[PDB]
C-alpha cells in the first residue's frame, strides 16, 4: 500500500505503508526497473543523493529536488518470511 | 552372500577329507595289519583324494571369482592335479576290481599275485601309466585371457586354428578310456565274481575266511558304486556338451564329483572292522 | 560439519560490532569476505592457524581479527563503521573434516550489516 | 553483468511455454535468480526464484535452474500476458531476509512479451 | 566340547584368506598403478598370509583327534611356514610403519627412498632375515611320539638333557624380537607421525597428495592395530605357560591368530579406493 502525485520541478515525499525492510525501485514508462534504495536507508551505488530512504512503520522516500529526468513510476519492495511483495506504485506528473 | 556361504562345503568337507584321507595312508603305512593288496590299492586312492583336496582354494577363487588369478604354473599345476586324480582313481578301482575277482573265481593263482609287493608295483604303474595325460596336462595348460570379457581362463591350450576339433577328441578319448573301458571291465569282474558268490551261498567253505572275503567284497563294490554315481553326471554333462539352469546344473555336477575325495574315509571306517578300530585307537588312545 | 555466523545488526555509523563465526576436526584458515548489492564479493581479512594476518587496503587500520584455537572461533571487530560498509559478510573457512580425511572448503551462510539509523 | 531472457512468443490460452535466462559476468552458484513480471498499465508483480518458492501462481508455475534459469508454463490462462523481467539477487536473499536488510534485485534485463 | 567350532573357522580361513590374498597378490601384480611402495609390502604380507592359509587342513587335524598323522617332512614344512608368517608379518608391519613415517615426517627422503623397486628389496631382505628361524625349523622340527599316551607330536627337538632350557630360551627370544621390540618401534612411528599430522593439521595445504597421504597412513594404521590385537593373546599366554578351562582358552588363542590372515583383504577392500575398485573391476568386469 502506497498513487498520483502532481509537482514542478525543484519541488520536495512519498510513502509506502506496509515489518522488514523495504527496497524502492525506479521504472521509465517502457524501461526496466532500476534499484535505487536498498535497506530502507542505503542509496545504490551510482545514485544521486536526492534520494533518501527514512523508517516508524511507515516507511517514505524523500527526493531533495526533482528533475526532468525523475518523472516515472516508483515501486517499494517489501520481504516476508517466503516472498517479496511490489507495492500498487505512484507516478509523479 | 549365498556363493560365499554355499561354499562351506569346498571348506568344511576336504578339510575333513583332506583328514580322513591322511589318516587312512598313515594307518595303512604303520600298522603291519593293514598291509594288504585291497589296502595298498586304497592307499592309492586316497593319495589321489588328499592329493585333489588341496587345490579346493583354486577351484573357490575360480566359480565364485569367475576369473584366475593364480598363474599359469599354478594353473598347469592344478590341471594336472585334477587329471591324474581323474585318472589314477578310476584305474586304481579297476585293479582293486580285477584284484578282487582273481582273489574270490581263481583263489588258486590269488596266493602268489595279491603280494602286497606286486601291488605297490602296480600302483607305480597306475600313477606311471596316468602320467600320459598327467605331463601333457603341464605341457598344455596355461591362462589365456578372454577376448571380450577381461576374464582369465585356466584350461587347456590347444593350438587356435583346430582348437575346436583337438577339444572334442580330447574329450572323446577322456571319456572312452576314463569311464567305459573301467566301467566295463568293473561290470564284467563282479557279474562273474556275483554269480559265483550265488552258487556257493548255499555251500560256502570256512566261516573265518568267507567272512573276510565277504566282507572286503562287499566294501569294494560300495566304493566303485559310490565313484561312480558321484562322478556319472560330470562326465554326461562335458559330453553331451561338446556334442550338443545349465550353469547351475554345471556346478553341482564338479561339486559331486569333487565330494568324493571325502566320503571314502567315512566308507571305510563304516563297512571295514579294522580301518574302524585303527581309526578309534588313534582318535582316542 | 555446520557454518554458523552472527553479529548481525542495525549499527549507527561509527559504531562497533563483533561478528562470530564457528563450526561444529579443526579449522586452517578462516577468512571474512563482504559483498555489496553493487560490487564483487570482496576478502578483507584472512588470518593463518599462527596468527599471521593480512587486510585489505580499506580495511586497514580499523578492522582487528584474531584466532581462537580452543573453540574455533573467529570474531572479527568493527571500528568506524561507515555506509559505505554496507554489505553482507561471509565466512570462508578452511577445514579437514577428519585428521585421515581430504582438506575442504566451509562457506558460511553469510551475515547481513547495515550502518544505518 | 548482463542479463538476457528469451522464449516468448505467441501462446494460446491453456497452452505452456519455457522461458530462459542468460547469466554472465559472475559466479551463478553464488547469487539466485528470480522472474517478475508486469502485466501491461500495471505494476510489478513477483513470479518465482530459483530454495525455490511461489506465489499465492502456486502449483500452476514451476521453476528450475541449471548457468541458466529455466521456467516451465503450464495450463496458460488469458491473465498470464505480461512482460517477464529476469533479475539477480543474493542467494540466501530468504535467509538474510529481516526487519532491518533488504539487498534488493540489483540487475534487470529488457523483458520478455508473452501474449496471450 | 563341540569340534566344528574352530574346525569351521579353520576351514573359513583356508578358502577364504586364501582367494582374498590371491586376488590382492594378483592385483598389485597386474596393474601398473597399483605398484607402490606401501602396496608391494601389502604384498608381501599377502604371500605371508596365503601360504600360512595353505597349512589349514593340517592344524585341524589337531583339535579335532590330537595327533600328526602327516609324518616328518610335512610336520617340518608346516612348523617352518608358521615361524616364516609369524616373523615376517611383524617384519612387513614395522616397515610399513617406517615407511609411513619417512613419508609424512620426512617428505624430502620420501622421493629417494620409497621407489618400489627398493620396497622389493626390502622385502628379498626380510624374507631372509626371517629364514633364520625357517630353517632352524626346518632342521629342528619333527615329530616325537609319546611314551605315555601314544600320542604323536608335531613340534621343535631340542636335546633332550636341555629341553626345559631351549624351549624357554626359544619361546622368549620369540617373544622380544618378535612382538616387543617391533610393537615398540611401531608406536614410537606412530606417535611421530600423529605428532606432525596434528601440527600440520593447522595448515597443511596439498589437497590431493595430503589426502592420499593421510587415507593410506590410516590404513597401515587400522591393519596394525588388527594384528596387534589378534596376535596378542597367544603371545602373552605361550609366555605364562612358559614361565609360571585353560585349554579352551588355549586353543582359543591360537584360533585367533590365524583368523587374522583372512581379515586383510577385508580391510582392503574397505579402507582403499583404488583395491575396492581392483576388486570389483575383477569380480564383475
Ligand atoms: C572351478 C571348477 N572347474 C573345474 C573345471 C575342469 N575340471 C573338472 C572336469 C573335468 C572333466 C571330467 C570328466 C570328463 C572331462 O572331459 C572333463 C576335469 C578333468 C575334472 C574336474 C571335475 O569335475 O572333478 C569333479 C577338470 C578339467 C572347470 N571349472
Ligand atoms: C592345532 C593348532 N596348533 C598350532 C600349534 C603350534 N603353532 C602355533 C603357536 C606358535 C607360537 C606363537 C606365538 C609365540 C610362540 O612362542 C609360539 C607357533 C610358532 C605359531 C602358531 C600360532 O599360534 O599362530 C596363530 C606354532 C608352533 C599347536 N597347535
Amino acid at each position: 500500500t502506497q498513487s498520483s502525485l502532481s509537482a514542478s520541478v525543484g519541488d520536495r515525499t512519498i510513502t509506502c505503508r506496509a515489518s522488514s525492510a523495504v527496497a524502492w525501485y525506479q521504472q521509465k514508462p517502457g524501461k526496466a526497473p532500476k534499484l535505487l534504495i536498498y535497506s530502507a536507508s542505503s542509496l545504490y551505488s551510482g545514485v544521486p543523493s536526492r534520494f533518501s530512504g527514512s523508517r516508524g512503520t511507515d516507511f517514505t522516500l524523500t527526493i531533495s529536488s526533482l528533475q526532468p529526468e525523475d518523472f516515472a513510476t516508483y515501486y517499494c519492495q517489501q520481504s516476508s518470511s517466503s516472498l517479496i511483495t511490489f507495492g500498487q506504485g505512484t507516478k509523479v506528473e | 552372500a549365498i556363493p560365499v556361504i554355499i561354499t562351506a562345503v569346498y571348506s568344511v568337507v576336504f578339510v575333513v577329507g583332506l583328514v580322513g584321507n591322511s589318516l587312512v595312508m598313515f594307518v595303512i603305512i604303520r600298522y603291519t595289519k593293514m598291509k594288504t593288496a585291497t589296502n595298498i590299492y586304497i592307499f592309492n586312492l586316497a593319495l589321489a583324494d588328499a592329493l585333489v583336496t588341496t587345490t579346493m582354494p583354486f577351484q573357490s577363487a575360480v566359480y565364485l571369482m569367475n576369473s584366475w588369478p593364480f598363474g599359469d604354473v599354478l594353473c598347469k599345476i592344478v590341471i594336472s592335479i585334477d587329471y591324474y586324480n581323474m585318472f589314477t582313481s578310476i584305474f586304481t578301482l579297476t585293479m582293486m576290481s580285477v584284484d578282487r575277482y582273481i582273489a574270490v573265481c581263481h583263489p588258486v593263482k590269488a596266493l602268489d599275485f595279491r603280494t602286497p609287493l606286486k601291488a605297490k608295483i602296480i600302483n607305480i604303474c597306475i600313477w606311471l601309466l596316468a602320467s600320459s595325460v598327467g605331463i601333457s596336462a603341464i605341457v598344455l595348460g596355461g591362462t589365456k585371457v578372454r577376448e571380450d570379457v577381461d576374464v582369465i581362463e585356466c584350461s587347456l591350450q590347444f593350438p587356435d586354428d583346430e582348437y575346436s576339433w583337438w577339444d572334442l577328441f580330447m574329450k572323446i578319448c577322456v571319456f572312452v578310456f576314463a569311464f567305459v573301458i573301467p566301467v566295463l571291465i568293473i561290470i564284467v569282474c563282479y557279474t562273474l565274481m556275483i554269480l559265483r558268490l550265488k552258487s556257493v551261498r548255499l555251500l560256502s567253505g570256512s566261516r573265518e575266511k568267507d567272512r573276510n572275503l565277504r566282507r572286503i567284497t562287499k566294501l569294494v563294490l560300495v566304493v566303485v558304486a559310490v565313484f561312480i554315481i558321484c562322478w556319472t553326471p560330470i562326465h554326461i554333462f562335458i559330453l553331451v556338451e561338446a556334442l550338443g539352469a545349465a550353469l547351475s546344473s554345471y556346478y553341482f555336477c564338479i561339486a559331486l564329483g569333487y565330494t568324493n575325495s571325502s566320503l571314502n574315509p567315512v566308507l571305510y571306517a563304516f563297512l571295514d572292522e579294522n580301518f574302524k578300530r585303527c581309526f578309534r585307537d588313534f582318535c582316542f588312545p | 560439519r555446520q557454518l554458523v555466523e552472527s553479529g548481525g545488526g542495525l549499527v549507527q555509523p561509527g559504531g562497533s560490532l563483533r561478528l562470530s563465526c564457528a563450526a561444529s576436526f579443526r579449522l586452517y584458515d578462516m577468512g571474512w569476505f563482504r559483498q555489496a548489492p553493487g560490487k564483487e564479493r570482496e576478502g578483507v581479512a584472512s588470518i593463518t592457524s599462527g596468527g599471521s594476518t593480512k587486510y585489505a587496503d580499506s580495511v586497514k587500520g580499523r578492522f582487528t581479527i584474531s584466532r581462537d584455537n580452543a573453540k574455533n572461533t573467529v570474531y572479527l571487530q568493527m571500528n568506524s563503521l561507515e555506509p559505505e560498509d554496507t554489505a553482507v559478510y561471509y565466512c570462508n573457512a578452511e577445514y579437514r573434516t577428519g585428521i585421515w580425511e581430504e582438506l575442504l572448503d566451509g562457506w558460511g551462510k553469510g551475515t547481513p550489516v547495515t550502518v544505518s539509523s | 553483468v548482463q542479463l538476457v531472457e528469451s522464449g516468448g512468443g505467441l501462446v494460446q490460452p491453456g497452452g505452456s511455454l519455457r522461458l530462459s535466462c542468460a547469466a554472465s559476468g559472475f559466479n551463478f552458484s553464488y547469487y539466485s535468480i528470480h522472474w517478475v513480471r508486469q502485466a501491461p498499465g500495471k505494476g510489478l508483480e513477483w513470479v518465482a526464484y530459483i530454495y525455490t518458492s511461489y506465489a499465492d501462481v502456486k502449483g500452476r508455475f514451476t521453476i528450475s535452474a541449471d548457468n541458466t534459469a529455466y521456467l516451465q508454463m503450464n495450463s496458460l490462462r488469458a491473465e498470464d500476458t505480461a512482460v517477464y523481467y529476469c533479475a539477480r539477487g543474493y542467494q540466501y536473499w530468504q535467509y538474510h531476509a529481516s526487519w532491518y536488510w533488504n539487498g534488493g534485485l540489483d540487475y534487470w534485463g529488457q523483458g520478455t512479451l508473452v501474449t496471450v
